[PDB]
């Protein structure tokens, strides 16, 4: 109802589960529902341009968008007494937390599902007019019930669809970044959140991220050499880009993403396959992800969970800690 | 969502009237609050849609706080700090802050105290609680263009519409209409009073030109009545001279 009123010590708060932009985040307790819940906190005194505009971005944001494969924002509370916390669905787990820990294993049943909630939500982010730009497997939250919610909204932003205007081009973490950003487009679309999810598809099968370089003429060339080289045969408009002729990668190598991932399954492939088209005008959109064959029949509540361990909360923070 | 809309009797039984503040003197305190925002965003070049999201802050914070508990000047600097973070046009608060020493005297900068930079930042919190954290609004200007550009007769006729009515949209807000009616019906209404002013008739710019109520087209149940409400309201601010 009227949020930013109650205070913080309607909570018992359990413990710090992850470490954020501009505070931790707290697994916590309703102290009268007994509702589990995420807190981040946002610290105010320390910043002299007072409450945070990233959280601001994820507030009026995520207000916006309500659905089943994205986090919810419950309510936000204050120290009553000075910060703010934000509120969230208490998620068990994150992807990043999980794949590191090796304590579950994620056959094609499971990330038929993963990927199906995924695709669900990103489309209807996409077709309410948002982009997220900060797609990656710690921003991926997943409960012990076996539910995706895409989440870390921090980034996101408005995208016109009838017009075409210009927009940051440092958005998506380097590793999931599509190569249209590293050549330098600045008027992209929502493809560059499906590249994301493709690098998702792929790190599910394997066991580390795909693509995985520390400078971004690097990052371009490791994907070039699996994906192909950027050149206008496949992507016409590519010559129209900044940084085409600048960071051309060491070869013109030819596709090999079939042969170089043929442990992955036929249907899991071909979406793999059209999720990672180097044209974002040849990338499959989310609407399209979901009529293929991998996920087109693919119902999720009709599906068993796989056992993630109901013992330790597997997020980011507490795998790199052990 | 919360409810952003009182009637008449809730308007006067504001917390600042609870506390004996005059109707005329909490009006007088909005104007000069809301044209305050005006002259310091504009000063700081900011989109008209920022300078609004400010006002609109500003108008619903004292349907919950008194003026004489909360000096208007400070609060007004604490709206547009705080709608620049929100329209994604972020101006320094110190920034605002030196607009605010420019375009105040002595005795109306008094209220910024010893720390002005300060006194902004502590309202901020108490303003975001107030506004119950609901952010995003939208405003009659997008509603005005969206019409207008529906209307078509004469291209001359339709501009000096579009001109006059933005000029009533500046002036709805420093006005309590935005805690009265949604944007649409302000924008149907500016459109209708500029229309009268001109001697201009908007329904042959439409496809029913033998209907006077044209503006169904654009909101559903909007009375001719609560036009003409809002018609005097603004009217009023050219109220014998001003
Ligand atoms: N609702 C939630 N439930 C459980 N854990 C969460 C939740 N939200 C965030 N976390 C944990 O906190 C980490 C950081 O949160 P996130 O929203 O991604 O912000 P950022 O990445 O900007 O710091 C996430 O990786 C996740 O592990
Ligand atoms: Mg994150
Ligand atoms: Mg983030």
């Amino acid at each position: 109802i009227d949020w930013g009123k109650r205070c913080v010590d309607k909570f018992d708060i359990i413990g710090i589960i992850g470490e954020g932009t501009y505070g931790q985040v707290y697994k916590a307790r309703d102290k009268d529902t007994g509702e589990m819940v995420a807190l981040k906190k946002v610290r105010l005194d320390n910043e002299k341009e007072g409450f945070p505009i990233t959280a601001i971005r994820e507030i009026k944001i995520l207000r916006q968008l309500t659905h089943q494969s994205i986090i919810n924002m419950k309510e936000i509370v204050t120290d009553k007494e000075g910060a703010f916390y934000l509120v969230f669905e208490y998620m068990d787990h994150d992807l990043m937390g999980l794949l590191e820990s090796g304590l579950v294993h994620f056959n094609e049943n499971h990330i038929k599902s993963f990927m199906r909630q995924l695709m669900e939500g990103l489309d209807y982010c996409h077709k309410k007019n948002f982009l997220h730009r900060d797609i990656k497997c710690s921003n991926i939250l997943l409960n012990n019930r076996g539910q995706i919610k895409l989440a870390d909204f921090g980034l996101a932003r408005l995208y016109s669809s009838e017009e075409s205007r210009p927009y940051t081009n440092k958005v998506i973490t380097l590793w999931y970044r599509p190569p249209e950003l590293l050549l330098g487009e600045e008027r992209y679309t929502p493809a560059i959140d499906v590249w994301s999810c493709g690098c998702i598809l792929g790190e599910l099968f394997t066991k580390k991220p795909i693509f995985q370089a520390n400078q971004e003429l690097a990052q371009l060339e490791l994907i070039s050499r699996i994906c192909g080289s950027p050149c206008p045969a496949v992507w016409p408009d590519v010559i129209k880009l900044p940084y085409f002729n600048t960071m051309k990668p060491k070869k013109q190598y030819r596709r090999k993403l079939r042969e170089e991932f043929v442990f992955i399954p036929a249907a899991a492939l071909d979406l793999f396959d059209y999720m990672l088209a180097l044209d974002p005008s040849k990338r499959c959109t989310a609407e399209q992800a979901l009529q293929c064959e991998f996920l087109r029949d693919v119902e999720p509540s009709k599906m068993p969970p796989p056992d993630l361990p109901l013992w330790q909360d597997c997020h980011e923070l507490w795998s790199k800690k052990r | 969502k919360p409810c952003w809309y009182w009637d008449k009797k809730d308007l006067a039984h504001t917390p600042s009237q609870l506390e004996g503040l005059d109707p005329a003197t909490e009006a007088r305190y909005r104007r000069e609050g809301a044209r305050f925002i005006f002259d310091v965003g504009t000063r700081l070049g900011l989109h008209y849609d920022t300078l609004a999201t400010g006002i609109i802050y500003f108008h619903r914070f004292y349907m919950f706080h008194s003026f004489k508990q909360f000096p208007r000047y400070v609060t007004g600097a604490c709206c547009l700090f705080l709608a620049g973070k929100v329209e994604e046009t972020p101006k320094k608060c110190k920034d605002i802050i030196k607009t605010a020493r420019s375009l105040l005297n002595d005795v109306q900068f008094g209220q910024f105290g010893d720390d002005p930079k300060e006194e902004v930042m502590v309202l901020e919190r108490i303003l975001l609680q107030t506004i119950k954290f609901d952010l995003q609004v939208e405003h009659p200007y997008q509603f005005l263009l969206k019409y207008a550009k529906q209307l078509k007769g004469d291209k001359n006729k339709i501009q000096k519409l579009v001109q006059m009515a933005w000029t009533f949209v500046n002036d709805s807000l420093c006005t309590t209409l935005s805690l009265q009616w949604e944007p649409e019906i302000i924008a149907v209404a500016v459109m209708y009073l500029a229309g009268r002013l001109c001697k201009f008739e908007i329904q042959e710019w439409t496809s029913k030109p033998m209907y006077r109520r044209w503006w169904e087209q654009f909101v559903q149940d909007v009375p001719v009545d609560v036009l003409e409400d809002i018609c005097h309201q603004i009217l009023d601010l050219y109220s014998q001279g001003k």
